[PDB]
């Protein structure tokens, strides 16, 4: 044992202004992410200081089991999000990925069924990808970003801008 | 010696290949080492000199001249520069041991260790001369292209006024000593405008021994342009014999390319295949076509056989940046048996169908509309014709609401299911039956088509606090069917003492309360600060029972039991069966979280408690079945107050290895229904080490029995009990082994097996693989069978010929070993 109920300090986030952009500009993933972030008190503003961007989202399918007749029997769907954070003048601070995967049972003789099943399964995965993204934003502070951005500019403007014509 | 004797670079010039700008590995910067591979002995690094990056305009820059002495001869008006002569002019520099200017003509001659330099380009030769009036030049010679790590030689090289360079007796990527392979064109022409070059009497040589001839050949030369040739794949299988595949790659633009796969197959013929891929900020797509006139007539008099064999398709997605999203996923094939015969690049798991789908999607702020035309084309003759959704219109969304109030959600679907049943009966030459199409086993409502409407409003009140939540919600589901049924299916119902009611409606409410808590204990395991969470959850679900035994089944399936089964409003998918539920699901999760918020491991267990019996089920698990004498193994799981125990768990270790596992034990019968453990390993430091270990058991599948026209539960023929091992590992500095094995315990057969080695070197690479798999097979009597195939795979790779792009001849290595991204 040793537990306690989650205090209001731990459910709340450290920042309030964030911009949210994706390559799938109005896809389900980003819409549900913005819905989740604004229900915790994070205002999703175009003018916010730090843009979180979802640059790639891939949804691979692979077979893991076979039938008695060496045909495919179980599919593993895999949804993966590639995310970057940018602060000012399009400079990247952090970059990482989140990934989840679930498996379902395919039916050679019920294809509309199986496509339905995989669909509802992709929905559940989308909600888990978002849980795990906001789980990472809650452990982030608006002060962390500022000093990481001062260091990123101390590496990018101090070393690279030293070569401008002659 | 003194001339170009093939293979190696001239060592008479310099002992240590200094003249080629060659620097051995032990004297290179780390930044330079980073540009060469792990086994390369050094690099060509061009000496630094003023004007490399200024460009080379003709009279834009003063000429820099330097030499030790000069002299002049009066009878032949030649002006000479002796000593170590060097002449640069912007980018181009010229070094020699003596520089004669023949002023009667306008001819500059260079005698001595001649070096012609430009940005990233070096030529070393014994003599060179240039007319100064028009650009005409001749060199007598070896050349280094530092960027591409390439070298070569020519007996002479000439340049005409219009800038067209000609080489006599010409290229290679190998380090000077290596002599491993050279490409020799007896007459080479390089046009800088148009950016194409030509070689006549073109010869691929290996250790100075020719191995390939052609009297003409084309290729681009203007930097990196839209072509390249790919490492050929020499294979041998038991259904194509000796095989050669020689793919060619067009790098058409920075946003799209295309590949062309001509295969020759001893037992099949000359198969021609090609793909076009494209990618933009707002779209992406891939187009595939393939044709072959197959010389194999083993499948003669088989159903739907075609001696021509072709496939075309487009998989497309456009408008990711806008609210309008247009996806296509369409493929068509000539005959069912296509992938059973021509998919020798994949081995195990040839698909039994191909998608034919268009979908438009408007994606508003509050709502989402989607129009979707979708069918399937069967790659088999032993599966029932699938229904196709010709319209499926779909609106899903909510109503803008005030924070902390009600949440109103609506969803509607209209959809028209149809299909053309193919129930031909095939007889032998005598009176008996040869084979029966599976569609012929569908009876009654199983032969139905029709339109279906579905409205689903609902309301939810999510009362949530940091320490937990309770969200009750009520929904209403109205469905209306307009069915059609052929006369066959109606008489099938007369015999069952039933009658066909075309118009059919169903209305049901759905009450669902969800509530859970949030707990957080801080621990430190293995000296690391973990924030272990504890989230219990409970869901009450009430859906009243309504008889649905007179409603066909189009898009409904019954998933196997798992930890997600706990939280779903319906134990079926789709709209064709709604499960009478009066139940409470209980479960608990516990995530371990690092300081960064990265979830490092998770564990979940759960159970459902059934107050009522579960009466509605698929066709064949209600009372229309179980009339076949006894009940199945665990199919009689109606009227049991308890679902199986659901266990799941995940452990990821910093993107180096991850292991997932789940278990499902049924106490009502004391029997394991479903379990699995999957381990994947692939470090970041060395992506060349890769290990996959997996076990999968499942006997609780509910699938459609192709000969009974109905669903079944306990199908001992298809119980999954399988392990999958695969590894890719490096033995000794230049060698690495890779293999994979997948074994079907339930029938005690190996499904796939293959192993091979992979020798790597500075300029070339060899991969050899012996393989054995089980291919999906349909016989002449419309019966599924297992057809073993053996095969052997050979790949030889000349590094640096535009083949750094994914080859489709390696599919069985990509699919069969997660981790195939060896990046070097």
């Amino acid at each position: 044992c040793g537990f306690q109920l989650r205090g209001l300090g731990d459910a709340q986030f450290a920042l309030k202004e964030i911009d949210v952009s994706a390559r799938n500009a109005y896809g389900p993933t980003v819409r549900e992410l913005k819905e989740t972030l604004e229900n915790s008190g994070v205002k999703v503003t175009s003018n916010a200081p730090y843009h979180l961007v979802l640059v790639r989202e891939d949804n691979q399918q692979r077979t893991v089991s076979y039938t008695g007749s060496a045909r495919g029997a179980e599919f593993e769907l895999t949804n993966t999000i590639n995310y970057e954070i940018v602060g000012a003048n399009d400079l990247v601070l952090m970059s990482n990925q989140v990934q989840v995967q679930k498996v379902y049972v395919h039916d050679e003789n019920n294809l509309i069924g199986s496509d339905q099943e995989a669909a509802q399964l992709r929905s559940e995965m989308r909600r888990d990808l978002i849980q795990q993204l906001s789980m990472r934003l809650q452990a982030l502070t608006p002060a962390q970003l500022d000093e990481a951005q001062r260091q990123a500019e101390a590496k990018a403007k101090a070393e690279a801008e030293a070569l401008r014509a002659a | 010696l003194v001339t170009e004797s093939g293979g190696r670079a001239l060592k008479s010039r310099s002992a240590d290949y200094s003249h080629l700008d060659w620097i051995p590995r032990e004297k290179l910067t780390a930044a330079q080492l980073a540009e060469i591979g792990p086994y390369c002995g050094g690099s060509y690094i061009e000496p630094v000199r003023p004007g490399m990056d200024d460009g080379a305009p003709s009279d834009e820059s003063p000429t820099y001249v330097s030499a030790k002495a000069s002299r002049y001869e009066q009878e032949k008006q030649i002006a000479t520069l002796a000593g170590d002569v060097v002449l640069r002019q912007g980018s181009m520099q010229v070094e020699g041991d003596e520089a004669n200017l023949h002023q009667l003509e306008n001819r500059g001659e260079l005698v001595g260790n001649v070096k012609l330099r430009d940005k990233g380009m070096l030529v070393v030769g014994d003599h060179a001369q240039v007319q100064l009036d028009n650009g005409e030049a001749q060199v007598d010679a070896e050349y280094v292209i530092h960027k591409a790590h390439a070298r070569g030689s020519a007996l002479y090289a000439k340049r005409s006024e219009n800038a067209i360079i000609m080489l006599k007796d010409g290229y290679t990527r190998c380090e000077p000593s290596s002599n491993a392979w050279t490409l020799k064109g007896n007459n080479v022409k390089l046009n800088p405008a148009t950016g194409f070059g030509t070689a006549t009497n073109a010869t691929l040589r290996v250790k100075d021994f020719p191995v390939f001839y052609t009297p003409y050949i084309y290729f681009p030369i203007d930097d990196r342009r839209q072509s390249g040739f790919l490492p050929p794949s020499f294979s041998s299988t038991s259904d194509t014999g000796f095989t050669l595949v020689t793919p060619y790659y067009f790098n058409l633009a920075p946003n799209y390319d295309a590949t062309l796969y001509p295969r020759y197959m001893a037992k099949r013929g000359m198969m021609l295949e090609g793909e076009f891929r494209y990618l933009t900020h707002s779209s992406e797509g891939i187009v595939n076509a393939a044709y072959l006139n197959d010389k194999d007539d083993h499948r003669e008099g088989f159903p739907d056989y075609s001696k021509d064999r072709w496939l075309y398709g487009l998989k497309n997605t456009t408008g990711l940046d806008s609210r309008w999203l247009a996806e296509v996923d369409y493929t068509r094939i000539s005959d069912p048996y296509y992938f059973q015969d021509l998919d020798t690049d994949l081995g195990v798991g040839s698909t039994t169908y191909v998608n034919q789908r268009g979908t438009l999607t408007y994606r508003g702020d509050t709502f989402t509309g989607r129009l979707n035309a979708q069918a399937y084309q069967l790659a088999t003759t032993t599966d029932v014709t699938p229904y196709d959704r010709l319209p499926q219109i779909t609106f899903d969304g909510f109503l803008p609401y005030n924070p902390g109030g009600m949440q109103f959600t609506y969803g509607t679907e209209f959809v028209r299911f149809d299909r053309d049943l193919d129930e031909n009966i095939y007889f032998n030459d005598d009176g008996s039956i040869r084979g029966k199409r599976p569609d012929a086993s569908l009876q009654g409502l199983a032969r139905a088509t029709g339109d279906r409407m579905h409205l689903e409003p609902g309301m939810s009140l999510p009362m949530t606090r940091s320490w937990g939540y309770v969200t009750p919600t009520l929904k209403y589901l109205y469905t209306k069917y307009d069915l059609d049924l052929d006369s066959q299916g109606k008489t099938d119902l007369n015999k069952r003492d039933e009658s066909f009611d075309s118009n059919q409606d169903r209305s049901l409410p759905l009450v669902k309360v969800d509530s859970g808590l949030y707990f957080d204990r801080d621990t430190t395991f293995a000296g690391t600060p973990f924030r272990q969470t504890l989230e219990p959850r409970a869901m009450y679900l009430y859906v009243p029972y309504k008889d649905q035994d007179s409603l066909p089944v189009f898009d409904t399936s019954e998933p196997s039991f798992s930890y997600d089964s706990l939280w779903r409003e319906n134990r079926f998918t789709g709209k064709d069966r709604i499960g009478d539920a009066n139940q409470l699901s209980l479960g608990v999760t516990s995530r371990f979280i690092e300081e960064n918020g990265f979830e490092r491991a998770s564990i979940s267990a759960g159970q459902i408690y059934y107050f009522r019996d579960r009466r509605v089920q698929l066709p064949g698990l209600t009372e229309k079945d179980l009339k076949r004498l006894n009940l199945d193994p665990s199919g009689l799981d109606n009227d049991s107050w308890r679902s199986p125990y659901a266990f799941a768990g995940q452990y990821r270790f910093n993107r180096d290895w991850r292991i997932n596992s789940d278990f499902n034990w049924n106490p009502n019968t004391s029997r394991t229904e479903s379990g699995s453990a999957i381990f994947h390993y692939q470090p970041e430091v060395d992506p060349g080490k890769v290990v996959n270990v997996g076990y999968r058991y499942r006997a609780d599948a509910r699938r459609f029995d192709s000969s009974r026209g109905t669903f079944r539960y306990g199908n001992e023929n298809d119980i999954i009990k399988q392990h999958d091992f695969s590894v890719i590992w490096p033995l000794v500095p230049q060698w690495s082994v890779l293999a994979r094995w997948q074994y079907d315990y339930n029938k005690n057969r190996t499904l796939e097996a293959f192993g091979g080695f992979e020798y790597d070197s500075c300029c070339w690479k060899l991969r050899l693989i012996n393989r054995y798999w089980l291919d999906v097979d349909d016989d002449a009597f419309l019966v599924q069978s297992e057809k073993a195939d053996r095969g052997i795979f050979l790949q030889i790779v000349l590094k640096g010929l535009g083949g750094i792009v994914g080859n489709k001849t390696e599919m069985f290595l990509d699919k069969g070993i997660q981790g195939y991204r060896q990046r070097e």
